[PDB]
């Protein structure tokens, strides 16, 4: 993505497509490695009443 | 007959209920005790059980089982084993202080009930299983049994009939579960008070394996008066299948807590406002009544307005009569604190034999101790309901019912109070 616009114009001419729209090298747009801590939900069987197993 | 109660003093069976007369034998024969008992003994067991069955006497222990039908199971020939009557005088139930009064103030009628019931089923001896805490009442009953032996009334050739009958008094040791009949039988035999299963019923295998009838003091002492006065006289009081008189115990938040004999189907409003002086603060101040002692579900003021104090109408009021021990609770009571103290009573008095009582009564007390402060959420109310539905009908004796049913009554009649308690907990503590 740090390519000069001469090489960028040559590359977009040779491929015939708009390659700077879709770089296959990933950059700062992808997610962060140190994420906030999650809090997962619980299922529909986490109930204290009318929750017998045979039903 | 449309209304019941308002019983005159000539029809009270428990005369000398308050101890105002001499309890001894010279006062007893002045009150009709031990009078024409020989003509009750000579007429065999069948006539006595017929006069009891005609009288419609249900069980005064609290379940209301037909006492003539209960004593008629013992009408069977022996096969080497003798037969026994046991008179349950334990009375460990909160609210219930009537059989102690029968022991302390009418002892000779209890000993005559032992003799008539022992002739009625061929019972050889009478083990009055008295409570261990009633020591002065135990020596009271022993002086009365000495007066009953020295006059030839019980013992060798009892009342001049050719029938030998003993009356023993066995003290307990301070256990509520020794009032339940099979743990009572186990308590006589020298063991821990742990209940037997059913079957064998005590008429098949009772005390020491002998055929045995465990009968309450109140349903024993009225049976000579049933034999003398007649079955139809005793049957004309109360509704149909609700015959007889009953020793009510109005305690709690009333001006004059009292034990009073009354006709069976007396209204509760009539009873509290006439015989006890009403609730402290009037009928306007009444919040909830535990109708028959701690084992039965409480009913609020809206249902206590019209309800009749017998077995079947309270069953229509989704509770039980029990011991007819009316506990009265006014507006200024945190009722969850009282019910959790009652469940703490049922865990301190529970013999720990089988799984649902031993674990679930402790676990309901922990849940109710959190509910008193409100340290929970409303979804744990109905869970607790299921816990009562996992104790009621999964245990051996009916202390599981007696610890589940107050929780059911409290949830069913005060769920909005529990919900508002726990939400004001959650808003003022977070
Ligand atoms: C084509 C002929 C060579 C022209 C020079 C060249 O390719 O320059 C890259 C230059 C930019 O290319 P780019 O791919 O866009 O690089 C962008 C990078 O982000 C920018 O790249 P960078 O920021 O990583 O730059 C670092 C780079 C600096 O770039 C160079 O050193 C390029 C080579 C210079 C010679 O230096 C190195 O990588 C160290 C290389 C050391 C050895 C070099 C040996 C060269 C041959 C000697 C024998 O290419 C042009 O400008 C197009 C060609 C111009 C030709 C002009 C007529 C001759
Ligand atoms: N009187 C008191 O101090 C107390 C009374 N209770 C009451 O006790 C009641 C439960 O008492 P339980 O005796 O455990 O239950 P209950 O259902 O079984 O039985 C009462 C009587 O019925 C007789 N019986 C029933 N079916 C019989 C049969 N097929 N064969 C022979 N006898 C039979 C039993 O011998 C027993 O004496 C509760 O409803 C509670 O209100 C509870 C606590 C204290
Ligand atoms: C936990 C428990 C405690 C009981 N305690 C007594 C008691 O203290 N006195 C009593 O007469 N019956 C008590 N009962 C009731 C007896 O099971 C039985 O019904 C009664 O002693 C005799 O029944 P009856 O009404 O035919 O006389 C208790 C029952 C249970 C389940
Ligand atoms: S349920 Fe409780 S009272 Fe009954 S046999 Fe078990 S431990 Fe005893």
């Amino acid at each position: 993505a740090s390519a000069t616009r001469l090489i960028q114009g040559l590359r977009n001419w040779a491929s015939g497509r708009d390659l700077q729209a879709k770089l296959q090298l990933r950059y700062q747009e992808i997610s962060k490695r140190t994420q906030p801590p999650p809090k997962l939900p619980v299922g529909p069987s986490h109930r204290l009443s009318n929750n017998y197993y045979c039903a | 007959k449309t209304s019941f109660g308002s019983l005159k003093d000539e029809d009270r069976i428990f005369t000398n209920l308050y101890g105002r007369h001499d309890w001894r034998l010279k006062g007893a024969q002045s009150r009709g005790d031990w009078y024409k008992t020989k003509e009750i003994l000579l007429k065999g067991p069948d006539w006595i059980l017929g006069e009891v069955k005609t009288s419609g006497l249900r069980g005064r222990g609290g379940a209301g089982f037909p006492t003539g039908l209960k004593w008629s199971f013992m009408n069977k020939p022996s096969d080497g084993r003798p037969k026994y009557l046991v008179v349950n005088a334990d009375e460990g139930e909160p609210g219930t202080c009537k059989d102690r009064e029968i022991i302390r103030h009418d002892p000779h009628k209890l000993v005559e009930g032992c003799l008539v019931g022992g002739r009625a089923m061929g019972a050889r001896a009478a083990y009055i299983y008295i409570r261990g805490e009633f020591y002065n009442e135990a020596s009271n009953l022993q002086v009365a049994i000495r007066e009953a032996y020295e006059a030839g009334l019980i013992g060798k050739n009892a009342c001049g009939s050719g029938y030998d009958f003993d009356v023993f008094v066995v003290r307990g040791a301070g256990a509520y579960i020794c009032g339940e009949e099979t743990a009572l039988i186990e308590s006589i035999e020298g063991k821990q008070g742990k209940p037997r299963l059913k079957p064998p019923f005590p008429a098949d295998v009772g005390v020491f394996g002998c055929p045995t009838t465990v009968a309450n003091v109140e349903t024993v002492a009225v049976s000579p008066t049933i034999c003398r006065r007649g079955g139809a006289w005793f049957a004309s009081f109360g509704r149909e299948r609700n015959s007889g008189t009953k020793l009510f115990n109005i305690s709690g938040h009333v001006n004059n807590p009292c034990t009073v004999e009354e006709e069976m189907s007396v209204p509760l409003k009539e009873l509290i406002e006439k015989h006890a002086g009403g609730v402290t603060g009037g009928w306007d101040n009444l919040l909830a009544v535990i109708p028959g002692g701690s084992s039965t579900p409480l009913i609020p003021k809206s249902v206590c307005e019209t309800v009749l104090m017998d077995f079947d109408a309270l069953i229509q009021a989704q509770t039980g009569l029990g011991t007819a021990a009316v506990i009265v609770m006014d507006r200024s009571t945190d009722i969850v604190k009282a019910i959790a103290r009652l469940i703490e009573f049922y865990k301190h008095e529970s013999c720990g034999q089988c799984t649902p009582c031993r674990e679930g009564v402790d676990w309901m007390n922990k849940v109710m101790a959190r509910f008193v402060r409100g340290d929970a959420r409303p979804a744990e109310i109905d869970s607790l309901w299921e816990i009562s539905k996992q104790i009621e009908g999964h245990t051996i004796c009916a202390l599981g019912d007696g610890a589940a049913w107050p929780v059911q009554g409290l949830i069913r009649h005060f769920r909005p109070e529990l919900e508002e308690r726990m939400q004001r907990f959650a808003q003022q503590h977070q």
